[PDB]
């Protein structure tokens, strides 16, 4: 072993399973063991892991899933799409935070919110899991964007926990110092979230028409899907159904008659 | 996953140790546990605390307290946790054997245990219900530092164990774990590190 | 509405005759006729059209200005709060715009019309349930919207000396209670870090003009350094290793972004001290407490840097020392170490390094630095005792354990002849006592509290004057006071051989010099519901066991 080299494109050193303890400075690595490496051989690196950032270890580039990428995804391209990486890796930073959180409850009676907590992370990791492709459209990324962000603020928040601002492109946009004002606003709205939730907890937690109430005033079209089954009438001839909506307060139709044919024996014609 | 899953269940003493240690918090929070027959003007409800330095039981008959567990000396603060030989639970309790005025009937058949000390002295005990009862056991055991005996336990197993593993395999996402594990490249015999060491 | 114009008619309009005829028009409003509605209006317009500045800020702004300067203090600024803080939000927000165009001279305008006005207005403006958040952000924006220079330009080059120092004096009691009482949710941490920046560069400009107008340079009128150093050593009262701690990234997250401000903050504090030099004796006594916080600091570096403070001032004192020593100094030291380690604060590592800087620096130095040696060697028995007595607090939990510590360390004091906290001690163990209801031992405590005292008339020192009340208190006021509890105590202790012991002298007391015979009805009183109970009744004999701790 020798002839180690400087180098900062290893930034994703990657096990592939509980490596050997070949190694004085190596163990049984775990899985997600991404490790910053500081040096390089050929088959082999050795640099600071996560679980210790202050200590090396020689690990296989056999075992090493190489990876180029360094903390930055858009020098070297390697973002499936640029402003979302950002978001997959504070949220695993924050999963990794969520399992902490665990262990602290587990050993408390907060079993209510743990399971709250259980489903939200359930929520994340498959959220996670179908955006880690960018099959998604456009609309999709928004969306998942919007209700990721609220669903982990909101986590942080019955956590006790620091929360982030803009919203959108990785979160950190804004908390770059950008301005100071327009950081206030951000830090404002992302309060004004804060109490939406806090007071639509007992609102939709508890109650259902709320939030029936809240979604209906983002839209202004609906739609009302009938699915016919069977027709349970007496009569012998061919009869035809006027289906529609009718206000009998009014004492008139609402929607246009959907017309259905209906043979005499029974069953549909 | 038969690489994936020989990882998991091969570490697995973090959560054993981790749930356990869970199981004698609560036996040392605990509660007002459950006597034998207590109809009479008997006090059904009596705390039994574990102390925080796990040795000693806070327990005795005290009054019937919707509250608990309460912080003070219980008719007996000791039992002694060197010498309990074992808790009996079900039929092998003789207070269940019992056929005169301490007949205890078919629905405590899984409420019964009895700690075994003195070689003679037993603490025939009921559970408000079975999942506590169990969790009243596994602690014990684990006072014993024995295996657990809650089904509830195994859940905990395997759901935290479960999960443990699944976030770890996020690095490996798009990746696949050779079920024979990569061959070890030849380590050159010199160490002598070209570049400098740490 | 007719802000909705502007933009286009600007596309087909001379900018700056525009913008002058909103300006006159502006003007032509009578001063008390919708202000609201006008505030709305000049934020739609500063919103627009301000991309293009150099030719309607200059212009637009000075009406801007004038208005609210005019909502500055006009006794009736009370519907304009919000509104006004949202104009001030955009008109910053838009100047912090880059692209837009160079105002950096503008800024400066904005300065000397807007700056003091602002802070007369958050001095107005100081109550903490309204939209003062709002007020803190627009004046936080504008402090690091500024520059060193602009800091200077006019700010620091006001008119007569007076006014500057007035005015510098009140931004620093202002500093003092925003960093104390702080306005932020506590969850805002990105705000509250900001916020700490961007104070910390305002202050580093005060302290440079505090040197360049306020050192020997004025040799006279030289006390806001009291609450300069206040304000620092309060704005290095928080952030700390734990809370950056919780997340392990939250110390990498915070360094990579900000870094350890408490150590630049901490430097910058201990160059001003150096360059206090000559006024540093007629300084000492008073900011001796206010380092040792910072010198408690859990990290490393400054801490290394900060302990030779103690030696420097100590050697100021001995430059002073022609009369008397650093007696006065190391009293005070004495007494804020032992509250502060005693509050949970030091470590052992501190202790060792404590030792290993005070040595070398006395070493190099004079007798004097011989009896600072032996005085210090003291300090690091306490160091050490104060340690084992916190450690075992929080190891065992017990009364047993504590009330054994406790008592040890009075001991200590009781030796080393520190009375004042060894009364401090003394009501920690009546305290603790009283919690076990030990009315025999508590009252002991109080009456080892009162033997160093007298049944004479003056009180001697205030140090017997305690937290509890605090005026004359004529040491024969204190004494009776004492003995009258301490007589409560041995009565509900069912010891009333020692309650007769002190009514007696009690009475003796007021017979031969208060003359106030009312307090002998109610002493003596009690005095024979003491020998009542005596006689009367029974008592159980408490058992005694020998315990071998082997």
């Amino acid at each position: 072993m020798a002839r180690w080299i400087p180098t900062k494109r290893q930034k994703y050193g990657v096990a592939i399973y509980n490596y050997n303890a070949s190694q004085d400075v190596e163990l049984s690595l775990q899985i997600g063991d991404t490790v910053h490496i500081l040096e390089m051989y050929e088959g082999w690196y050795r640099g600071y892991t996560l679980q210790n950032k202050s200590k090396k270890g020689i690990f296989p580039e056999t075992y090493i899933h190489l990876k180029e990428a360094t903390v930055e995804d858009l020098g070297q391209h390697e973002t499936v799409i640029p402003g979302e990486l950002p978001l997959v890796q504070e949220l695993t930073s924050t999963l990794r935070e969520w399992a902490v959180i665990w262990r602290k409850l587990y050993v408390n009676n907060k079993l209510t919110l743990f399971r709250q907590l259980q489903q939200m992370t359930y929520s994340l990791i498959e959220w996670r899991s179908q955006i880690l492709s960018g099959t998604l459209p456009k609309d999709e990324l928004a969306e998942l964007k919007k209700k990721v962000t609220a669903k982990i603020d909101h986590g942080n928040r019955m956590l006790g926990l620091d929360l982030v601002v803009r919203d959108d492109n990785g979160n950190i946009l804004d908390p770059d110092e950008t301005s100071t004002i327009a950081l206030f606003k951000a830090h404002e709205v992302a309060s004004k979230r804060i109490e939406e939730k806090i007071q639509e907890e007992k609102s939709i937690l508890q109650n259902l028409d709320l939030r029936g109430q809240s979604i209906f005033s983002t839209i202004h079209t609906y739609g009302l899907y009938v699915n016919f089954k069977n027709f349970v009438c007496n009569i012998g001839e061919d009869a035809e159904l006027f289906m529609a909506l009718y206000d009998p307060d009014q004492s008139t139709f609402i929607s246009e008659n959907y017309l259905i044919r209906w043979g005499s024996n029974g069953m549909p014609k | 996953s038969r690489p994936i899953l020989e990882l998991k269940e091969k570490i697995q003493p973090e959560i054993l140790e981790l749930i356990k240690q869970q199981r004698l918090n609560r036996l040392v929070e605990g509660t007002c546990f459950r006597k034998l027959n207590a109809r009479r003007r008997q006090d059904k409800f009596w705390y039994c605390r574990l102390s925080p330095n796990h040795k000693v039981l806070h327990y005795g008959d005290l009054e019937e307290s919707p509250q608990g567990e309460v912080p003070h000396d219980s008719l007996q603060d000791k039992l002694p946790v060197a010498d309990i030989k074992a808790v009996v639970t079900g039929k092998d309790c003789p207070h269940m054997k019992e056929k005169g005025a301490l007949k205890q009937n078919k629905e405590v058949l899984e409420l019964a245990f009895s700690i075994l000390y003195d070689s003679n002295c037993q603490l025939n005990f009921i559970a408000p219900d079975k999942h506590e009862y169990c969790i009243w056991t596994d602690g014990l055991n684990a006072l014993l530092g024995k295996d657990m005996m809650s089904d509830l336990t195994r859940n905990d197993l395997d759901t935290l164990l479960s999960m443990e593993i699944k976030l770890r395999l996020l690095d490996l996402e798009n990746i696949q774990i050779p079920d024979a594990p990569p061959p070890i490249p030849k380590e050159p015999s010199n160490y002598d590190f070209v570049y400098d060491c740490n | 509405y007719l802000p909705s114009i502007i933009n286009d008619v600007k596309l087909v309009f001379d900018p700056v005759e525009l913008s002058v005829l909103f300006c006159k028009f502006i003007q032509s409003i009578p001063d008390n006729q919708l202000v609201r509605q006008k505030l709305n209006c000049m934020t739609k317009i500063v919103e627009s059209t301000l991309f293009r500045q150099s030719e309607c800020r200059e212009v637009l702004l000075p009406l801007l200005t004038d208005q609210l300067s005019g909502q500055l203090d006009d006794n009736s600024n009370k519907p304009d709060h919000e509104a006004s803080s949202q104009l001030l939000s955009n008109i910053l927000e838009v100047l912090d715009r880059k692209d837009v165009g160079a105002t950096a001279v503008h800024i400066q305008l904005i300065m000397e019309r807007l700056l003091r006005r602002i802070n007369r207005t958050v001095i107005g403006m100081n109550r903490q349930s309204p939209h003062i958040g709002s007020f803190v952000a627009c004046m936080i924006a504008l402090l690091q919207q500024m520059d060193d220079s602009h800091y200077s330009h006019y700010i620091s080059t006001f008119k007569t000396r007076q006014d500057i120092i007035d005015f510098l004096m009140e931004t620093f009691i202002m500093f003092k209670d925003l960093i104390g009482k702080n306005v932020y949710a506590k969850d805002w941490m990105v705000m509250n870090m900001t916020q700490n920046r961007v104070f910390l560069r305002a202050i580093n400009q005060f302290a440079e003009v505090l040197t360049r107008f306020f050192m020997d340079q004025a040799s006279f009128e030289l006390q806001l350094w009291n609450n300069y150093f206040h304000l620092a050593v309060a704005f290095l009262t928080h952030e700390s290793l734990q809370l950056e701690t919780f997340s392990q990234a939250k110390r990498n997250k915070i360094v990579k972004k900000y870094g350890d401000m408490r150590k630049e903050i901490g430097f910058r504090i201990r160059d001003m001290w150096y360059n206090l030099g000559p006024h540093k004796i007629k300084f000492i006594p008073s900011m001796v407490g206010p380092i040792l916080e910072v010198t408690l600091t859990p990290e490393v570096e400054l801490r290394k840097a900060t302990i030779p403070i103690f030696f420097d001032m100590m050697q100021c004192e001995f430059n002073f020392s022609g009369n008397g020593n650093f007696h006065m100094f190391e009293n005070e030291l004495i007494t804020k170490l032992d509250q502060e380690v005693e509050g949970g604060r030091g470590d052992e590592q501190y202790k060792v390094l404590l030792e290993k800087l005070l040595l070398e620096h006395c070493r190099k130095h004079k007798y004097l630095s011989s009896s600072g040696e032996v005085f210090a060697l003291l300090v690091s028995s306490l160091l050490e005792n104060l340690l084992d007595y916190r450690t075992i607090i929080m190891q065992d939990e017990s009364k047993e354990n504590r009330m054994s510590c406790t008592v040890n360390v009075l001991n200590f004091y009781k030796e080393k002849k520190r009375e004042d906290i060894y009364i401090r001690y003394l009501y920690k163990l009546r305290d603790l006592h009283r919690d076990c209801e030990n009315y025999t031992e508590a009252a002991y405590t109080l009456l080892l509290h009162a033997e160093l005292l007298q049944w004479s008339d003056k009180p001697c020192v205030p140090h017997l004057l305690q937290r509890d009340s605090y005026y004359v208190y004529t040491q024969q006021e204190l004494k009776e006071k004492l003995y009258q509890e301490i007589i409560s105590y041995f009565d509900k202790g069912k010891m009333w051989e020692k309650a007769i012991k002190l009514s007696k002298e009690l009475a003796e007391t007021y017979e031969s010099k208060v003359f106030d015979y009312e307090g002998l009805g109610n002493l003596l009183k009690k005095r024979a519901s003491f020998y009542e109970n005596i006689i009367k009744a029974m008592r159980p004999q408490p058992e005694y066991f020998a315990v071998g701790y082997y």
